[PDB]
């Protein structure tokens, strides 16, 4: 029993959001799926859900929501969006068919929907090398991307211990910039390599950056 | 794990002066009514609910004559009766859950009307 | 139906105990349709507790949820970094279009000081060729949050230069990271030498300070 959400990303005020929940494991026939929403740095919000007979219901509010369904999906529609609209968006599986608020027990990842005018740009990476105790960090400045989200993966993911990624932070030409640090021993650069695997989905970008020493 | 005796759905006209939507549970396992609970559910909405620890019913001042056999609740008759203009203006889909104890289930009927 | 949970300041040491109450204005449906969710940073919330007290399949017994009708409370016993999060509560109504999240309380861990490990990092010349200059001051698994950077070129004080991101509680040892972007242009980072972070902090007795010459 599981759910999946499609992509989000960028979406002009002029634009519609259209998401979709895929759930496996189980019947749309014997449960509720529910829509709940997160603007960043902000707390969960309830939008609604649509029962296990197939009728949608709305919380109390701003939005112009539309949830429906077919066999095996669940898609949550929006229209006339605003800047409030930008939020990371979680489909859930509600146990009282019925769709009273019981329990939400099988949760989607998430996707980040960012509503703003600007274009979408691909992220620069650099290498953020150690120069010089007997531990030394390095990373991966992901610099002037739009809009959130990157994801930085390590040696494509066989290092995880001791790594740190940023939040991504705002500046004042309008772009987001995080980097990603990693702490490994002094002794191991130049016989390991650490390579940072950089995505940006919205720009279609993939970057793999062998960060070295100096 | 309630299971019911299921309706797809119950007809009427304007000769119905009552309507009888159907709830019947199967496998109910209580000796006293104080641990059964009945919701009915439309439209997001409780229109009738029991709690039988409290023997007190509860309905929307717009399904004011909504009703429950109470006497045939722990034979598994949970069925709800109303008059014709509560009806007529609240057809569609209802929803039936009973909770005896933590057992609970739910079961759906289509109200319809006939012209 | 609004629902309002303590404010969100919780905190305790590993196996000390934290309480978060959830009020709601209108009691919720059968006084006890109430349940809890624990959201760690970027991930999904996980249920804990639903129909107010009762636990979700693999949720320790430490999370002991209690109230009725308009009042519960969520009691976090033999806390541990494991549980640093922010926990919302989440009721039903007799009308749906009021179900609702309480606004959440984050709880933090109390652990043992820890100053930062500090580390300064250059621009690449990557990007110098784009004519801006990243200088990256690294500060590792401090506790607690408070920590202040001190940018100086050629021991001249910086100011309105910089950018900070510090990272969430670490849930496996309850430090935090920081980091210190400054931002120069190619000219103005070519026409210094010394470039060095001060990081002072409760665990440090003295400022800690980090440097490097441009062009070792
Ligand atoms: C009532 O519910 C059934 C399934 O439970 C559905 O197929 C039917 O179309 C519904 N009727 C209306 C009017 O929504
Ligand atoms: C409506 O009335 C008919 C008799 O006229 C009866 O058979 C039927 O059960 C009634 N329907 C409901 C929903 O009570
Ligand atoms: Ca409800």
């Amino acid at each position: 029993q599981s759910v999946k959400e499609s992509g989000g990303g960028l979406f002009q005020p002029g634009g519609s959001l259209r998401l979709s929940c895929s759930v496996s494991g189980f019947s749309l026939s014997s449960y509720a799926i529910s829509w709940v929403r997160q603007a960043p740095g902000k707390g969960l919000e309830y939008i609604g859900y649509i029962s296990s007979i197939g009728d949608p219901y709305y919380a109390d509010w701003k939005g112009r929501f539309t949830i429906s369904r077919d066999s095996s999906t669940v898609y949550l529609q929006m229209t006339s969006l605003r800047a409030e609209d930008t939020a990371v968006y979680f489909c859930a599986r509600s146990y009282p068919g019925n769709g009273d608020l019981g329990r939400l027990d099988i949760w989607g990842q998430g996707t980040t929907v960012t509503v703003s005018s600007a274009s979408t740009k691909g992220p620069s990476v650099f290498p953020l090398a150690p120069s010089s105790g007997g531990t030394a960090a390095l990373g991966c400045l992901v610099k002037d991307y739009f809009p959130e989200p990157v994801t930085v993966s390590w040696n494509s993911g066989a290092l995880t211990s001791g790594v740190h990624t940023f939040p991504a932070v705002l500046q004042s030409s309008g772009l987001y910039s995080l980097s990603s640090v990693v702490t490994v021993p002094s002794s191991s650069l130049g016989t390991q390599t650490y390579i940072c695997n950089v995505n940006h989905k919205p720009s279609n970008t993939k970057v793999d950056k062998k960060v070295e020493p100096k | 794990q309630l299971l019911f005796n299921k309706t797809k759905s119950v007809e009427f006209t304007f000769g119905n002066d009552t309507v009888v939507i159907p709830c019947f549970v199967t496998n109910m396992e209580a000796q006293n009514t104080t641990e059964v609970y009945v919701k009915w559910k439309f439209k997001g909405r409780d229109i009738y609910t029991f709690d039988g620890a409290l023997n007190k019913s509860t309905v929307p001042t717009d399904f004011s004559s909504a009703k429950i056999e109470v006497s045939q609740l722990l034979k598994g008759d949970a069925s709800l009766k109303m008059d014709k203009s509560d009806a007529v203006s609240h057809t569609g889909n209802y929803t039936c859950e009973v909770t005896e104890l933590t057992r609970e289930g739910e079961t759906i009927i289509e109200l319809k009307y006939r012209v | 139906p609004m629902l309002t949970q303590s404010p969100s300041f919780l905190s305790a040491s590993v196996g000390d105990r934290v309480t978060i109450t959830c009020q709601s204005s209108q009691s919720v449906y059968r006084n006890k349709y109430l349940s809890w969710y624990q959201q760690k940073p970027g991930k999904a919330p996980k249920l804990l507790i639903y129909y107010a007290s009762t636990l979700a399949s693999g949720v320790p017994s430490r999370f002991s949820g209690s109230g009725s009708g308009t009042e519960f409370t969520l009691t976090i016993s033999s806390l541990q970094p494991e549980d640093f999060a922010t926990y919302y509560c989440a009721g039903d109504y007799s009308d749906d279009i009021e179900n609702a999240f309480g606004g959440g309380t984050k709880v933090e861990i109390k652990r043992t000081v820890a100053a930062p490990s500090v580390f300064i990092f250059p621009p690449s010349d990557e990007q110098l060729k784009s004519g801006t200059a990243s200088v990256v001051c690294l500060l590792n698994n401090f506790y607690p949050r408070e920590a202040k950077v001190q940018w100086k070129v050629d021991n001249a004080l910086q100011s309105g230069n910089s950018q900070e991101s510090v990272t969430e509680q670490d849930s496996k040892d309850s430090t935090y990271s920081l980091s210190s972007t400054l931002t120069l242009s190619k000219a103005d980072y070519e026409k210094h030498k010394v470039y060095a972070c001060e990081v002072t902090h409760q665990g440090l007795s003295s400022p800690v300070t980090k440097s490097f010459n441009r062009g070792e």
